[PDB]
């Protein structure tokens, strides 16, 4: 649970994101790149409970619909079917 | 009272007789019920009472001052600034206490143009002094209030240990969200560099070219206060101050080799050399008594130092400042007072208390405050206590290779190993651990705190932000 | 569907930087605190206009 | 340059106000005066009584130990 961090910082620079993280502009989008733990229960497996987000902040949280406290989730459950595959 | 006084004169006892006395001495058919009618066509009812409208409220502020007599934010410690609030509720309103109720009528009066008209016209009237205050502290930090009214005042009536308050009584907003704290501690600031600019150059004004943003004068009080627009003048002000500011800094006073010798004295930046000459000379002194014993003679430490610093640079003003003091507290429980530590669980080594500090003379104290001051100051503690262990084990290392009565091959051929052997290797496990504590401690947390304040004042545009950097740095390395 | 966790990147961020306000906050404690609060004790008066008693 | 005021308590700090390295911004000898003048000469004459060996009856006299005098009385 905090390894992960580290774990999505050198991903993204393992990764054709490493463009953008070490960009002199657009590090900010990546900036906003973070990880959540979801909650199956006892006996559960970090596979099944890992899932990847994006926390948006002003201005651009009012015009993207990212997983929103009491939304749809759109994201977290598409990330979900696609983390099966 | 200046406005409302014209007003009588030029208004009420014009209408009075231009208009009333002359019909009842020259105007058959003019009675009571004309006279009434008179008074309304002319608006000098209407506007007479917005008049006392007005006075009215003012009576009403002034009867709670009277009676509430059984009275009693985090920006100005999250910067570093020595300025407190003013909580005074004066007896009688003050300055923004009174724009604000202009301000209140003239919502209160949203429909009756004429008197909207009115009323701003008698603000604009009223609030053109306040303005003229407020562009002085804005573009000259010039405070000239001898009716105690502005926002913001020295005290202290050698005299450069300036402390300034905010009268929360008198302020424009009334400073309860985050943007109209930031504009008026931005106002605050603005002032604040301004005036030191001005007191180094020893000049009473600065001029006008001093600057390419160039700033106006604030010529319409209602329209600077209807919206963003004193945000905007302020961020104006803002800029051409910190632009100044850090000119005057950055050019006349040099301030990169200011915190470069800082860093010299109390990271050891660059400065290893003088570390290890300090010890060398004063290797016996800091490991004397675990204390200062009944008041030691550690003059003679203090006269060492005072030799040394004879022999220093002159140009280097923060070495001829630099004192060496012994603090009754060891360098464990200065940290306690800060961070999540535990204390000794009997007197312990000299160097434990030994300790460095500098008067930062004005205006450098402005930017190397006293917090950054006691960070450099702990830093250089712990760096000294890591130094002093490493020469030890210097030391030991040489009496161990330079002592024939180590060299000597013997022992009873298990003697040599029990004793010198398992000796040797503690001492190189010893070595091993201090020198790469000491190695990671600065070259990964000393050094990455002096690049990155190398990087900031690399074309910086904020004062505030350079405090920011090196508090921020100097935070770092202590909660590291 | 789930109760997830907060963000994880985030919340050490968090912490680091609770850590650092902390260590600031106790150090400006120690130094009497750069902000305080005050009363007026005294009252301006002009030599030209000079009172004594009633 | 650095005028610095040194307390009886080592505590030191430089005299004023910190003047700028000759910052210029828009575009003659700095000599002594009568009161500067004598106040120099006093100056001489102090340090030159105010010396170890030469400083008498008062009590801001530190006394040499192993005699338990003043260092003048002495010689």
């Amino acid at each position: 649970n905090y390894k992960l961090t580290r774990v999505l910082q050198e991903a993204v620079q393992l990764s054709s994101l490493r463009h953008l993280m070490n960009s002199p502009r657009n590090s900010s989008v990546i900036n906003g790149l973070d990880a959540r733990v979801l909650d199956l229960g006892h006996g559960s497996v970090g596979w099944d409970v890992f899932t990847l987000d994006y926390i948006l902040y002003p201005p651009l949280s009012l015009v993207l619909n990212v997983n929103r406290p009491f939304g749809r989730k759109e994201y977290l459950r598409i990330f979900n079917f696609l983390w099966r595959f | 009272a200046y406005e409302i006084r014209r007003f009588l004169e030029d208004v009420y006892l014009k209408t009075l007789v231009e208009r009333l006395e002359r019909d009842f001495n020259k105007v058959p058919n003019f009675s009571i019920r004309e006279l009434e009618q008179i008074i309304n066509e002319t608006e000098v009812n209407k506007q007479m009472e917005l008049l006392y409208n007005i006075y009215e409220e003012i009576f009403r502020e002034i009867e709670e001052r009277r009676t509430n007599q059984s009275s009693q934010n985090e920006s100005s410690l999250h910067l570093r600034l020595m300025v407190a609030f003013d909580t005074t509720v004066y007896p009688v309103p003050k300055g923004g206490a009174i724009l604000k109720i202009f301000q209140q009528k003239i919502l209160e009066n949203l429909g009756d143009r004429s008197s909207v008209m009115f009323l701003k016209k008698l603000l604009n009237n009223i609030s053109q002094d306040y303005c003229t205050m407020l562009y002085e502290w804005l573009t000259q930090g010039i405070l000239n209030d001898p009716y105690q009214e502005f926002m913001t005042y020295d005290d202290l009536e050698r005299a450069w240990d300036t402390q300034y308050f905010i009268r929360k009584d008198v302020l424009l907003r009334d400073c309860d969200s985050e943007e109209d704290k930031n504009l008026l501690f931005k106002m605050l600031r603005t002032g604040i560099l301004l005036k030191v600019v001005r007191a180094s150059l020893q000049i009473p004004t600065i001029p006008s070219n001093s600057s390419d943003i160039t700033i106006q004068e604030i010529n319409d009080f209602a329209d600077l206060m209807e919206g963003s627009n004193l945000e905007l003048y302020v961020d104006k002000c803002y800029s051409r101050a910190n632009e100044i500011f850090l000119k005057l800094f950055f050019q006349g006073y040099d301030l990169i080799n200011v915190l470069k010798h800082l860093q010299q004295i109390f990271l050891g930046y660059q400065s290893g050399h003088n570390v290890l000459k300090f010890l060398t000379k004063n290797m016996g002194e800091l490991t004397k008594h675990y204390r200062n014993d009944n008041n030691a003679n550690y003059d003679k430490l203090l006269q060492n130092f005072e030799l040394e610093r004879q022999s220093e640079n002159p140009n280097n003003l923060m070495r001829q400042l630099l004192m060496i003091q012994f603090d009754t507290e060891t360098l464990p429980q200065v940290l306690s007072h800060y961070l999540q530590i535990y204390p000794e669980v009997t007197p312990k080594s000299a160097i434990y208390h030994l300790k460095f500090d500098i008067n930062i003379p004005y205006p450098l104290n402005i930017i190397i405050s006293r917090t950054c001051m006691i960070k450099y100051q702990i830093i250089l503690r712990y760096q000294l206590v890591l130094q002093y262990h490493s020469r030890l084990l210097d030391e030991t290392w040489m009496d161990l290779n330079k002592t024939p009565s180590w060299k000597y091959r013997g022992y009873s051929h298990t003697v040599k190993r029990r004793i010198v052997r398992a000796t040797r290797v503690l001492h190189a496990k010893m070595n091993h651990f201090i020198k790469t504590i000491m190695e990671y401690f600065n070259q990964n947390v000393i050094d990455k705190e002096v690049y990155s304040l190398e990087k900031c004042y690399r074309n910086p545009t904020l004062a505030v932000a350079i405090q920011n950097e090196l508090e921020g740095g100097l935070t770092n390395i202590m909660t590291n | 569907d789930v109760p997830m966790s907060q963000p994880l990147k985030e919340q050490e961020v968090r912490e680091h930087q609770m850590k650092k306000e902390r260590f600031d906050r106790a150090l400006e404690s120690k130094l009497l605190g750069k902000r305080h609060i005050t009363y007026a004790n005294s009252d301006i008066s002009n030599k030209e206009l000079y009172i004594n008693e009633i | 340059q650095f005028d610095l005021i040194r307390l009886n308590n080592g505590t030191i700090e430089l005299n004023g106000i910190l003047t700028p390295k000759a910052e210029v911004l828009t575009k003659i000898e700095k000599t002594l005066n009568i009161d500067e003048l004598e106040s120099v000469h006093n100056t001489f004459l102090t340090n030159i009584l105010s010396h170890k060996l030469f400083a008498t009856n008062t009590s801001e006299i530190s006394v040499g130990d192993y005699s338990g005098q003043p260092y003048p009385t002495s010689l």
